[PDB]
């Protein structure tokens, strides 16, 4: 199978930049016979169907906007975005039509760069009604952080937990372009009444060293 | 217009089977192929197959030739997809995509569960600028939507994308950062909609 | 129109 490697995987952009997408085939993409490059790019938006931009490597398909474009031959190419706009944020595929499987890309997110922005960090003990039900969910927030990159360690009495707990993380925000990040430790009540300090402790580019945030059982 | 317009989405268990179809209009139907394309969640595109309709011919990913059978109706310019005896990594959204993969589809979800249709629990994240929430939990299937104040209070609002968790049922959470002041006489309440079991929480967030 | 590499033969 042929093998698309997509570079950056995530590029931040200051509206109106330039944005520069590239993509290597692990074989080249141009038939010989008719000298044409089987290369397209695709856009999606968060939870939402992919859309055509480019086909034949560069041309652009009907009602893309010309500030897109697709260059490159054989096993390089590149989408090239002339002056980002704000529904511009999405993910960028692209995909080989040269030979069965047609591959993708694993995709480029590009987003609003902004000033670095530290996380709000907020711990929240279970509530009893859910607790004298037999499970105790934590809950870690961080809110409103620049970049996405942000790391969350859970530390019951400062003993490391691992594999119990799961993270979510918002959309870029529209309005002033952050991200923010869920994360839930899930156990059970007996083993939730069986220690005393529950901490979240966060790391993140916008803060110095890491914060913890904390509370007795 | 070209336009590529799918069946709806279909929940099954694993072992079963489903038939999704894209019905084809603005141009001729047998003059170009039909893929079918799937996204797992979180994940990339993964080409599955095709069918050329012009002469019924299919060609088939080695990751699901004893599983997938493609089909077309050239009389209502429609393409079909069956995907058989379906396990939980199945879970996709399964896009139909024309020629060369010039126009797609809108896409198909299908969920792939041993779990039946369970409202949701809902426990307060409650505070002590401030930030409160509300713990959406042990649901199925998705989606759930949530407000605050009936739809008064979205100024901080980050409602999270819902984990499926061990036990094939979802949680999320959300959550509103509010001034600290307020705490004391503003009441926060979340309203936790859950159309699939026909269920709507509201509950009241307050310092303990 | 042979709009994938492989489709022409």
């Amino acid at each position: 199978d042929i093998v698309m490697t997509q570079s950056p995987d995530s590029l931040a952009v200051s509206l109106g930049e330039r944005a520069t997408i590239n993509c290597k085939s692990s074989q080249s993409l141009l038939l010989s016979g008719n000298q044409e490059n089987y290369l397209a790019w695709h856009q999606q938006k968060p939870g939402q169907p992919p859309k055509t931009l480019i086909t034949w490597a560069s041309t652009r398909i009907s009602g893309v906007p010309d500030r897109f474009s697709g260059s490159g031959s054989g096993t390089d190419f590149t989408l090239t975005i002339s002056s980002l706009q704000a529904e511009d944020v999405a993910v960028y595929y692209c995909q080989q039509s040269y030979s069965a499987p047609y591959t993708f890309g694993g995709g480029t997110k590009v987003e609003i760069k902004r000033t670095v922005a530290a996380p709000s960090v907020f711990i929240f003990p279970p509530s009893d009604e859910q607790l004298k039900s037999g499970t105790a969910s934590v809950v870690c927030l961080l809110n409103n952080f620049y970049p996405r990159e942000a790391k969350v360690q859970w530390k019951v009495d400062n003993a490391l937990q691992s594999g119990n707990s799961q993270e979510s993380v918002t959309e870029q925000d529209s309005k002033d372009s952050t991200y923010s990040l869920s994360s839930t430790l899930t156990l059970s009540k007996a083993d939730y009444e069986k220690h005393k300090v529950y901490a979240c402790e966060v790391t993140h580019q916008g803060l110095s060293s890491p914060v913890t945030k904390s509370f007795n059982r | 217009e070209v336009q590529l317009v799918q069946s709806g989405a279909e929940v099954k268990k694993p072992g079963a089977s489903v038939k999704v179809s894209c019905k084809a209009s603005g141009y001729t139907f047998t003059t170009y192929v039909m893929h079918w394309v799937r996204q797992a969640p979180g994940q990339g595109l993964e080409w599955m197959g095709y069918i050329n309709p012009y002469n019924d011919g299919t060609k088939y990913n080695e990751k699901f030739k004893g599983r997938v059978t493609m089909t077309r109706d050239t009389s209502i310019s429609t393409a079909y997809m069956e995907l058989s005896r379906l396990r939980s990594d199945d879970t996709a959204v399964y896009y139909c995509g024309r020629r060369n993969f010039d126009y797609w589809g809108q896409g198909t979800l299908v969920t792939v569960s041993s779990a039946s249709t369970k409202g949701p629990s809902v426990f307060p994240l409650a505070p002590s600028t401030a930030a409160l929430g509300c713990l959406v939990k042990d649901y199925f299937p998705e989606p759930v939507t949530v407000s605050w104040n009936s739809g008064a209070l979205t100024s901080g609002v980050h409602t999270f994308p819902a984990v499926l968790q061990s036990s094939g049922l979802y949680s999320l959470s959300s959550v509103v950062t509010v001034p600290s002041s307020s705490l004391g006489t503003q009441t926060y309440i979340c309203n936790v909609n859950h159309k699939p079991s026909n269920t709507k929480v509201d509950k009241k967030v307050e310092p303990k | 129109d042979c709009y994938l590499g492989d489709l022409c033969n």
